[PDB]
């Protein structure tokens, strides 16, 4: 877009 | 029926041509090349463009090929090329296809300075290369300067050493001699052995400064994240290994990485843009995805595929 | 449509 914001991925996941 | 969108999708040693549909996904566009090819072990591979602004980037597979910013030209350029390395060659790339793809991207990026290669295991490299394209030296059929027009050697050894043509010739022939009844793709996979052994072999590296303003190199690869100084390329400072790291992410330019033990700190660092800091996210997941995928059980379909290459060699 | 043009064996 025109902003910034926070991008994540779990190289660990939550244990599915 | 709209007015159909011409494509030119090209391989290492092949050119491909065709229309596609307005609506077609990348995945579409991916399988029917592939199944032109006859590819299977299409985990590796991807579809790389360029956008208006110039940038190299890798077609996406669940968009619209017409809705993703590529360049705007007839035919749409393409290049079929791997995007993710195996962890071993040998156990990897069951495919003679598979195989001489990677064989002629890996020697593309030795001959052209991108994976850093000494020039005893060069000049050794182009012997398997020679071997594969001209058969069993004979001399008769490869009489003095059958290895002119070839390109052997990678540049930054050319200029470190000023050795002729006829010189140079002299000692990959030496080595041509040697192989002396091999397989043309038992000297590729040979190469490739070689090669993957390399430091710089399968390593995506980006420019990046930590917290203070260090320049320095990030090397997403196969088995994790490296940071490394900026003279060197090779002996990374900081490994990550996959397994000790909990998740990484970023913000516009601040990307962090955590570990998965509370008691290591978290590294931090900076990247020039963000869609430079998009892709090294993208290169994580995707040889994070593969690394789990070789520890899973052979998926009932990769299964056999092995078999029969027991029964063509 | 479909492919229509590869240049490699």
């Amino acid at each position: 877009r025109l902003s910034r914001k926070t991008h994540m991925y779990p190289v660990r996941n939550y244990s599915p | 029926m709209p007015k159909p969108i011409n494509v030119r999708v090209t391989t290492m040693d092949a050119e491909l041509e065709f229309a596609i549909q307005p609506n077609t996904t990348g995945k579409q566009l991916f399988d029917q090349v592939v199944k032109t090819v006859g590819l299977r072990e299409v985990w590796f591979f991807g579809l790389q463009y360029v956008d208006s602004k110039g940038y190299s980037t890798w077609l996406k597979l669940n968009k619209k090929v017409t809705q993703q910013d590529v360049k705007k030209e007839n035919p749409l350029q393409f290049k079929f090329r791997a995007k993710f390395f195996p962890e071993d060659v040998s156990e990897e790339l069951i495919q003679e296809i598979t195989q001489r793809l990677f064989f002629l991207q890996v020697k593309e990026a030795i001959l052209n300075d991108e994976i850093y290669c000494p020039p005893e295991t060069a000049v050794l490299l182009a012997s398997y290369a020679v071997q594969a394209k001209y058969g069993d030296y004979n001399k008769e059929i490869h009489k003095p300067g059958y290895l002119a027009n070839d390109r052997l050697l990678p540049q930054r050894v050319l200029e470190q050493h000023k050795l002729t043509k006829e010189q140079w010739e002299e000692r990959i022939q030496n080595w041509h001699e040697e192989h002396r009844g091999m397989l043309r793709e038992d000297s590729m996979m040979e190469y490739l052995k070689i090669a993957q052994d390399l430091e710089m072999y399968g390593v995506n590296y980006f420019e990046i400064k930590n917290k203070k303003g260090t320049e320095l190199w990030l090397g997403v690869d196969a088995l994790g994240l490296n940071i490394y100084e900026h003279d060197d390329k090779l002996t990374p400072k900081i490994g990550f290994p996959w397994s000790e790291i909990r998740n990484i992410s970023f913000n516009d330019k601040k990307f962090v990485i955590k570990p998965i033990d509370k008691k290591a700190p978290d590294f931090v660092f900076y990247a020039p843009r963000l869609r430079i800091n998009k892709r090294i996210l993208a290169l994580c997941m995707g040889n994070h995805e593969l690394y789990m995928r070789r520890r899973k059980p052979d998926t009932i379909e990769v299964q056999q595929m092995k078999a029969q290459a027991r029964v063509d060699s």
